[PDB]
């Protein structure tokens, strides 16, 4: 069960890049996609050794790399060249299914900001539904004229991709100053390579659960409205000490309200006895609070690092309070509306994200249900 | 002992060779052999075509135009025969027995070279249609101005009955030479040769329709290699006489394909051919 | 049974001068046509080593090659050339016929782009059925004043020519741009030579079916009149990635409709026992679309590349698309016989071409028998 990767966008395109040289270094593989000599199952990103990836300017930078044997800014711009290249590019995509054995998911990176993003990324997801309808697709959309690319990319995302996980550059610029003193780009993007890195541990070494995509996201998403989820990274020592800065906000790229379900992934050699202690002190201190209407539970899970390049540790969280930055970017598109062939587009779109952020609002109640 | 036994072979005088090298002449694999063989016979058609004049003498002069042999292993083809015939069949009865020595003869069985014979039979009978449906289409060639319905609606003919046995030989070409062939090779890499040879062989006339299990299968094929060579002898002053012809090969191949699919039912190798004689039809 | 070929005008001359050293590469053949030290039966094209080369400008540039050891513009006056030259030339096809222990068949390479061979090639045509009837003839023309020599050459080619192979230079330079980015002559024929070059590789390999000329004709065309093919060479990786990437409009030599017979030659190694199940899934999926009245099938054959020179595939099909090409090249001449001895010639051409055109359409139909 493989999983086929796209990149759009410039700033898709450069994520993509330094998210592949991060996981061919944990493998022993050699720059020129050769097996070096110096367990870990890694059929699942690499194909018998090429990456399952398909890029869509920015390409010359990449070709010039030593890596280079490892293969408008309007919303209606990018969307008319789509359909323009609609054939051209879908040969590129169905051979790669067919190659594979079983074909699972669709990773895509793409930016709502990026004008190629919001023009090329949005016409896929609704092709991507049409063609292939059995399919998961999952994308690593990041938040940033602006405001209309972003809205009107989130009227597809609420319907085509199943799952999504979100990165605002407002938290990580942030970030970038207090813990990190950079003040570019090609800093900031360094800790969003080790985002989608650890994010898929679980998958390129056997373990006992979480053999797939759906092994992982199906635990969160319960209802086809509420599927958004945030991520964080604490190491920029045992068990209990890497949960406590997890919760912390200081620490997860964000800018009642509660939880709907948690994701915990270990990457160190901890003694996997004392987790269920450190759980229950978790339970006593109460310091996140969560749904009352449902069953729900949080969950850890265990890896090994890379033994050819120490706690680390990500977390995966559901929460409620991302229908802020939501309301933040829709209160500045009613804000360019009144002050500036159908214009009648842009018009449903903002009626049907009023449903996700009344869904989840709504959510936070005793009485979400109906 | 055993160690010098091996040994003595390479470094002086090769099973991985034999067999690899039979098949080159029995199983027909080697081409410009088989189509310079079976090419030879079927030129002349009793008396005549059975003294060891002439086919014990055919096979010497078949190996010249193989391009591939002309070795040790080539030599010991004795071409053979079983039965005198007599006296428009399908039916040619002939034999080719391979032949070998003493530290090899404990291993490969003179029972299964007897198999061979038995799955040889049937190949040989094969060429008998590509060669004599590849006259009709010669034959015709030279008769070309005549052009009129009673001409194109005739041609058609050879190409629809051309089809059925172009797609029926590479069903055959896929089961008994490749695929039977990558096990048994992969395999091996001493009792178990013994086995391992009796299961590579056995395979072979099993994907090869000739058990009796599946013989009802290959009753019907008769039927259509007989109208095939039917077709051969009506080389328009009798054409009605060949429009009845083809239309009992229409129905007997429309036959074929429900007798095989309700035999589905009850062998995953048969699977393949209802894929192979259907495809956008019925 | 030997195989001969012959090369007329600029063009023939060129493509069968890299397809001579394409195919002399195959062996272990040096330049100077002595064999090196470094199973192939290489008896069919050469003689003791000598190639069966029939040249018919360029030719002095042939011969300041390194490989000089192995060996108007109207129509009507390209014919009236290969009648003052009757007997001259003909007594070296003689020489060499009989020469040959057993003549097979007559490969012919030549342009129908209003060149002297272009009439060249309709006189041979005439003579090689007038004095050797029982000799195949098969063809790699090359398509596009220009409408008058290329529509007139069809009139001989649809009754002469039991076989025929379309190359439009059109779809070519399509292949040029895209994935070459050429933006010349000698660049684009490095892929032509590549595609005879595999639609022999049963024929200098020896191998269970097809092992002659008459084995790989016979199954596809149906009919005298229906003779026409059009190729297909994928690697520019199992089964499954060949065929597919094969049936694309984006590889097809080409610029309802459905097949007749397709042949597809793999000349590598791969494992035999998935032939089946790649033919299983283009079934079920239905990715082409075949003749409703008679069975018709898809078949396949392996072979072995060249030892000293990775999975090959070449596609053979029969496309009553091809209909389409000759409607825009007809077009063209009423067009052009509106605007400008006998000129009779020209309506009899003109009048056998739209029989065919007819024969064509006819196919396609459920009740194409009487
Ligand atoms: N995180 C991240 N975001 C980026 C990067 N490059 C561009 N972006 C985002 O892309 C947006 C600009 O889009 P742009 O690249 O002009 O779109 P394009 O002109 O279609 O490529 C900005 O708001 C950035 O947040 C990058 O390397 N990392
Ligand atoms: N496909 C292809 N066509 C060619 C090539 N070279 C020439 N031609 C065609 O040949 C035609 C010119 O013919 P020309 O050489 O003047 O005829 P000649 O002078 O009688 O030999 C042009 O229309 C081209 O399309 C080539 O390398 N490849």
């Amino acid at each position: 069960r493989e999983i086929i990767t796209l990149q759009l966008g410039q700033c898709g395109n450069q994520i993509g890049f330094e998210f592949w040289k991060q996981l061919c270094a944990e493998h022993g593989i050699s720059p020129e996609g050769i097996v070096e000599e110096f367990t870990d199952r890694k059929d699942v990103f690499f194909y018998q050794y090429i990456p399952r990836a398909v890029l869509l300017r920015v390409i010359h930078s990449i070709l010039n790399s030593p890596y280079a044997k490892l293969y408008g800014n309007n919303w209606a711009s990018g969307f008319s060249q789509g359909e323009k290249i609609h054939e051209d590019i879908f040969d590129i995509i169905d051979r790669e299914a067919d190659g594979s054995d079983s074909l699972e998911g669709f990773v895509l990176c793409h930016s709502i900001a990026g004008g190629t993003g919001s023009g090329l990324g949005s016409y896929l997801l609704e092709r991507l539904n049409d063609r292939y309808p059995k399919k998961l697709v999952q994308t690593y959309s990041v938040f940033p004229v602006q405001p209309y690319n972003s809205l009107l990319t989130l009227k597809r995302l609420t319907q085509n991709a199943d799952c999504l996980v979100v990165l605002d550059n407002t938290a990580l610029n942030r970030i970038a100053t207090d813990r990190l003193h950079i003040q570019s780009f090609s800093q900031i993007n360094q800790l969003v390579s080790t985002i989608m890195s650890a994010s898929t541990t679980t998958l390129r070494y056997p373990g006992y659960m979480n053999n797939d995509l759906i092994g992982l996201i199906a635990s969160l998403i319960p209802t086809p409205r509420l599927h958004f989820l945030m991520t964080g990274y604490t190491p920029l020592t045992t068990v209990l000490d890497v949960m406590r800065r997890l919760l912390q906000p200081k620490n997860v790229m964000v800018s009642n309200h509660c939880y709907i379900a948690i994701l915990n992934i270990i990457q160190g050699e901890v003694d996997p006895t004392q987790v269920h202690k450190s759980l229950q002190r978790i339970r006593e201190r109460k310091l996140a609070n969560f749904i009352p209407w449902g069953p729900a539970s949080i969950q850890v899970a265990l890896s090994r690092k890379s033994p050819y390049l120490r706690v680390s540790g990500l977390m995966m969280a559901n929460h409620t309070s991302i229908s802020s930055l939501f309301e933040r970017t829709c209160r500045q598109y009613d804000k360019l509306r009144k002050r500036e062939d159908n214009f009648d587009e842009m018009d449903t779109s903002r009626e049907i994200v009023q449903q996700l952020i009344d869904e989840y609002h709504a959510a936070t109640r005793p009485d979400y249900i109906s | 002992v055993n160690k010098a036994a091996v040994d003595y072979f390479f470094v002086e005088l090769h099973l991985e060779a034999h067999y690899e090298a039979l098949r080159h002449f029995l199983l027909m694999e080697d081409g410009e052999f088989a189509q310079s063989l079976s090419d030879l016979l079927f030129e002349k058609l009793p008396g005549e075509l059975l003294n060891p004049l002439v086919l014990n003498s055919v096979l010497s002069k078949a190996l010249q135009c193989s391009l591939h042999g002309d070795t040790p292993h080539a030599s010991n083809l004795s071409l053979a025969l079983k039965y005198l015939p007599e006296v428009p069949d399908v039916l040619s009865c002939l034999e080719l027995r391979y032949k070998v020595d003493w530290p090899l003869n404990i291993v490969i069985t003179e029972g299964c070279v007897s198999k061979y014979s038995g799955v040889f039979s049937f190949l040989l009978q094969l060429k008998l249609m590509m060669w004599a449906l590849k006259d009709v289409c010669f034959h015709l060639k030279r008769t070309a101005m005549a052009g009129s319905v009673q001409f194109r609606q005739l041609q058609l003919f050879k190409h629809e009955m051309q089809h059925f046995v172009k797609v029926i030989q590479g069903y055959i070409a896929n089961q008994i030479l490749h695929v039977t062939w990558c096990e048994f090779r992969a395999r091996l890499a001493l009792e178990e040769i013994q086995r391992a040879h009796a299961e590579y062989l056995h395979k072979a006339v099993f994907r090869g329709l000739l058990t009796e299990k599946a013989a009802p299968v290959m009753n019907v094929i008769h039927s259509i290699f007989s109208l095939v060579l039917k077709f051969r002898s009506q080389l328009h002053p009798n054409f009605a006489l060949m429009q009845q012809s083809y239309n009992t090969f229409k129905y007997y191949s429309h036959f074929l394909f429900k007798v095989v699919t309700k035999l589905v039912n009850r062998q995953p190798h048969l699977e393949d051919f209802l894929l192979r004689i259907n495809f956008n039809n019925y």
